[PDB]
């Protein structure tokens, strides 16, 4: 939602973005 | 070696919507695991196709979810209600409330009636849908020249009408100034067509709940911000 | 040679029809209605004397609202309107000299040429700053047709403008350049935009300006903060339909 | 690690002209359909191919679409055209109005002339194109001494004359502050060859209308925005 | 027209234009 | 995401000669067709080994083209150039002209020497070039013990002289504050090894005209500005 | 002449520099 | 830890970092 | 010596730096 850049992200998906994690 | 650049014109500007992230101050951190949970939902549009109820006046204009209805068939109809996503009839229900945040609307509307009169009390409705153009329908012989269905009471308590999208333009308005011919789309009239009609020890007044919301292809578009108020 | 105009139509020809010539076209694609309008042209100005953190109130001094409506045709206060509307005609901004500056808003450009009925594009909106006194201003853009939302601030000294979801800008500071620039899509529930006139009325009861259509423009900028601003618009993949006459040019 | 730049000189600059984009506030926007449009144009120049209207003086200075030819053959030209976008002649044909905008012309020019006299009517003219350096022409013997097409009335309406791009360059200037020799081109004449001949019974005078446009290889180049003036 | 720039666009084409579309 | 950048501690420098290019405000343009065109040339060498006139005084200080000889054999030389690109001599030489704006030299130079008188007349010049280090030479005897060339007129008009290129450095200054070992290297002298000889009714001063250019393995570098002037 | 880049001019060629084109 | 950058990094990694070396 | 820049550099390296050549 709102994602409208060619090219990728300049710092690592771990650090732009809060890491997603399933506790199970 | 460093490279030449060309600053822009817009240098340090703060885009509220650039579709652009900006730098992470506090990486590598995990988001508190909910995979447990439920009820998750990712559009909007879910909401919009809730059916929601309607504001109709009290005869103190107070307003309640329902209509009245009895033993005659009126002259005029029993409930009009403008088809823009601005009328006042519909502002509290979830319909309006989130096409209130987007600019404009395509598509079905479902108007959900339910009887709620006595198993004992029966009755024929007219619900009509006048596009504009010659106004607002004046008489049953002029609502049923245009988009209609009878609902008839019995087993089955509610009936699900659908506003067709007749639009001269793709999309419409979700609000407006002044009505154009781009926001306001007509008109959605109940009328009584047989008379409700019931045995003794039944009360003369049955009461039909009325709700709306978006249609199977019901869609809305461009985020924005509508008008403030305070509230009270 | 010889032809008949009553046809509707009649031949492009060169000088080796008539005569013993050879045709001496050269490729050439300037004329080709996207490049002609994917430039910036001065369409509009702006001017604000309230502050970043204040609520915004539409006002008007001396012809210049601190508010805009998108659109390269006249625009301005009509009949006491609270914002900017899409005018009919321009009229000069003095009652006296006969000569322009107009107190309508217009693309001159455009308004002086636009052979075309109807028109498609994206408009990229150009702001900049009459003076070098450093910029502290914020702006609102609202999509065609969408609420103004000219509410009070809902917080203490903040911009009411930027209390909104909607697209807006935020430009401040010695390390900017006083301007802005930014590309809005076009955002009217129309299929083509007319160019000039629109021969009908907005309203079911046919109550409006004829002339005007309805919802015929790319929204509104509402701008707070100190200053006069000019505006430039850049047609986007510009298309156009169903040619017409330009503006009539006094004879020489 | 960050980037090392070198900001050029012309930091903060707006070019109205430069070829990149801006930034987008409002993406992921669809823009309404319009593939039910007709009467779509990419290119300007099919604008200065349709024959538009040239201005002629009235007897009372007064500016029409004609010019008149009677039963005489006058040692004068019945009407002088200067070959220049400028020409105050075709100030307002499509032709011009879109030159108006643009630095350079180059190719054909096509002028158009159709008989609106009576059918009985008959006559001839000389179409002449006199290229510039020893002026305009003075007699039908000098405008027949440069490039003419002779002109006869009949079934057929129109006359469709070219003139030639004749040039010391390649392109040629769209207007100017004094005429050059790379803005003004020569001078086209129409002559009455044979008096315009008739029965009784019928006007003396016949009405020519004229029309001009660009002509199979005609180009225009240089985007520009011409001297403003206040309309009336 | 007037699109002379070498490297691609840094916005995805459905953010830095208008996204068109047939409605048939 | 946004880049990070390290702006240099030159911003907004402009360098006349950085080897960038800048933002075009009006691309997409034909530059208008010039193939018909002839007498191209690239490199302004070109220019530097066309042979032009050196600028010998008259016996009134006036500039002349040449220098004058006769029936007799002077101790001293007839001319005396001294072999830099900075020389009064050549100052308005095309070889001059072009070094004016250049910092260093390296190659061969042409001295071209043109006999123009009669056809009956005779003789033979000693062309020489001393290198420096013991002072210019002061006789006839001196000058031939440096590089020479005899020169003996006849059928052919001209003699072409090589100033050979012998130099302590790679390279030589085209200018100078002060005479340097880099800017200054020695001269070129003619004398009169046999006096002009002829017959009578023929008269006693011949003229021989005198150019300059760079030979073939002469080259220029580093592009400069002379010392500015006022013309007159 | 004068041309010391080594990445490719970010402008397209035909806008960076004039079009250079034969009448013949 | 706290190296979230997709790109290399721009300056050598003997000059962006001390150089390890082992004296056995 | 104290050249640590991964990415090559932006000028020719006959415009960044002096050309040097051999007489022989």
């Amino acid at each position: 939602g709102n994602e409208g850049v060619i090219i990728n992200n300049y710092y690592s998906n771990q650090y732009q973005n809060s890491i997603d994690l399933s506790a199970n | 070696s460093p490279f030449p650049v060309t600053v822009r014109e817009h240098a340090g500007t703060f885009f509220s919507t650039t579709p652009d992230t900006t730098v992470p101050v506090y990486g590598n951190t995990i988001s508190t695991p909910f995979d447990y949970m439920c009820g998750e939902f990712t559009d909007l549009l879910s909401l919009c196709k809730i059916p929601t109820f309607l504001g109709n006046l009290d005869s103190n204009k107070k307003r309640i979810p329902y209509f009245s209805a009895t033993n005659s068939t009126p002259a005029t109809p029993l409930v009009t209600y403008q088809v823009t996503l601005s009328c006042s009839c519909m502002a509290n229900s979830m319909l309006a409330a989130v096409a209130r945040n987007f600019n404009q609307y395509r598509g079905s509307l479902n108007y959900l009636f339910v009887f709620t009169g006595s198993a004992m009390t029966k009755g024929k409705f007219l619900i009509s849908y006048t596009p504009p153009g010659a106004g607002e329908p004046k008489t049953l012989d002029q609502a049923m020249q245009a988009t209609y269905a009878i609902w008839d009471l019995g087993l089955n308590s509610s009936y699900n009408f659908t506003v067709p999208f007749i639009s001269p333009t793709h999309y419409r308005q979700t609000s407006y100034n002044t009505p154009t011919i781009t926001s306001v789309d007509g008109w959605l009239t109940v009328w009584q067509l047989t008379p409700l009609t019931y045995p003794l020890g039944v009360p003369n007044d049955s009461h039909i709940l009325t709700l709306v919301s978006g249609g199977d292809d019901f869609t809305l578009r461009m985020p924005v911000t509508f008008t403030k108020y305070v509230p009270q | 040679g010889v032809d008949n105009a009553e046809k509707g139509k009649v031949s492009d020809d060169n000088a080796s029809t008539d005569f013993v010539a050879e045709p001496v076209k050269l490729p050439e694609n300037q004329t080709r209605v996207s490049f002609f309008y994917d430039r910036s042209t001065l369409s509009s100005v702006l001017q604000s004397t309230s502050d970043v953190s204040s609520k915004f109130t539409p006002s008007t001094a001396k012809n210049l609202q601190n508010s805009i409506l998108l659109t390269p045709l006249p625009s301005d206060i009509v009949n006491n309107s609270v914002l900017p509307e899409q005018e009919r005609w321009i009229s000069f901004a003095s009652p006296t000299t006969q000569k322009p500056p107009y107190k309508t808003k217009q693309d001159w450009n455009f308004i002086m040429f636009s052979p075309f009925t109807y028109y498609k594009c994206d408009l990229e909106v150009t702001l900049s700053k009459n003076d070098r006194e450093t910029i502290s201003s914020v702006v609102r853009y609202v999509p065609c047709g969408a609420p103004s939302d000219l509410s009070d601030q809902t917080m203490p000294q903040t911009p009411s403008l930027a209390d909104t979801r909607d697209p807006h800008m935020w430009v401040v500071g010695q390390g900017t350049t006083n301007q802005i620039s930014f590309v809005i899509p076009y955002t009217s529930p129309l299929s083509v935009l007319p160019s000039v006139w629109f021969n009908g009325f907005s309203n079911f009861d046919n109550s409006s300006r004829f002339g005007v259509a309805p919802n015929a423009d790319f929204g509104r900028l509402l701008l707070q903060g100190q200053g006069t601003f000019s505006v430039h618009y850049r047609y986007k993949k510009m298309r156009v339909f169903c040619p017409r006459p330009t503006v009539f040019i006094p004879w020489p």
